[PDB]
């Protein structure tokens, strides 16, 4: 995978590395799940995130 | 905005009013607790910088509802490379003088990574653009927050469409040719955000444009990704006397 071409698969922020490696990392205020993608809140208002529409 | 819908209260927490002596200067956009992202030609004929506020919070204009916060500005950083009273590299970075506490009210915008800015939010078409400004070319101001969905151009076809200021790597096109719709005078230094993934992202700044809505004409925004390092490294350095600080740029 590749950063260029659909982020990588990352949710957010995507870094090639030497070879056939990609890691995604996250904006802080966030954690990378063991997918490897995906990024969830690690506090109550992360950034970019509407807390009403959050809630609903 | 001309031809958006009132933002409902809570979903633009990233916005920021900025004040001077009490009266409506410019847009802003929070970052983080400290740090708001604004315009640098909202700076340009401001005689005493104790007379700078930050509002964030902030819905109607017209009432107190207790989810306002306001702050003193303690800083205004603008890049070398800016001329007063021109278009080119209209960004500036402000530090406040005490946090603003996060509510559900106040959340900062994401300020993107360069690579993933200019790789993938530079290709979502749609993105948000907000501010208490004029409702008209000519016009009166809002006092309900305003929202408007704009999609970007690549200046290539900004500038085969558009029927004057050069459109240079440090800005984009966006919006409408047709006279509809569009940011305006009073929004300058707000938020263009980006939705990506289930997340948003400081994208542009509300910077010019010919008039407001005018037909043959798109909105013109400061490209936020060629800053990301220059603001990065600023908002790890040191505080230093005086308000008006201009920092080398690159
Ligand atoms: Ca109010």
């Amino acid at each position: 995978l590749i950063c260029v071409n659909e982020n990588g698969g990352c949710e957010q922020y995507c870094s090639d590395h030497t070879g056939t490696k990609r890691s995604c990392r996250c904006h802080e205020g966030y954690s990378l799940l063991a997918d490897g993608v995906s990024c969830t809140p690690t506090v109550e208002y992360p950034c970019g995130k509407i807390p009403i529409l959050e809630k609903r | 905005i001309v031809g958006g819908k009132v933002c409902p209260k809570g979903e633009c927490p990233w916005q920021v009013l900025l004040l001077v002596n009490g009266a409506q200067l410019c847009g802003g956009t929070l970052i983080n607790t400290i740090w708001v992202v604004s315009a640098a030609h909202c700076f340009d004929k401001i005689k005493n910088w104790r007379n700078l506020i930050a509002v964030l919070g902030e819905h109607d204009l017209s009432e107190h509802d207790g989810d306002e916060q306001s702050r003193r500005v303690a800083q205004v950083i603008i890049p070398s490379t800016y001329v007063p009273g021109t278009t080119n590299h209209d960004i500036a970075l402000l530090r406040l003088h005490q946090p603003v506490v996060l509510t559900d009210h106040v959340v900062p915008l994401c300020l993107p990574e360069r690579t993933f800015s200019e790789r993938t939010l530079a290709f979502v078409r749609f993105s948000l653009v907000s501010g208490w400004g004029q409702l008209l070319d000519r016009g009166a101001t809002a006092l309900e927050l305003m929202v408007l969905n704009v999609p970007r151009l690549m200046t290539q076809d900004c500038l085969q469409q558009s029927r004057s200021p050069n459109i240079t790597e440090y800005m984009f096109c966006a919006g409408y040719s047709d006279g509809s719709k569009d940011s305006c005078k009073g929004d300058s230094g707000g938020p263009h955000a980006t939705h990506y993934r289930g997340t948003w992202y400081l994208t542009g700044i509300v910077s010019w444009g010919q008039g407001c809505a005018t037909v043959g004409h798109f909105g013109v925004y400061t490209r936020v990704s060629q800053y990301i390092e220059w603001l990065q490294k600023l908002m790890r350095s040191e505080p230093r006397p005086g308000v008006l600080l201009r920092a080398p740029f690159p």
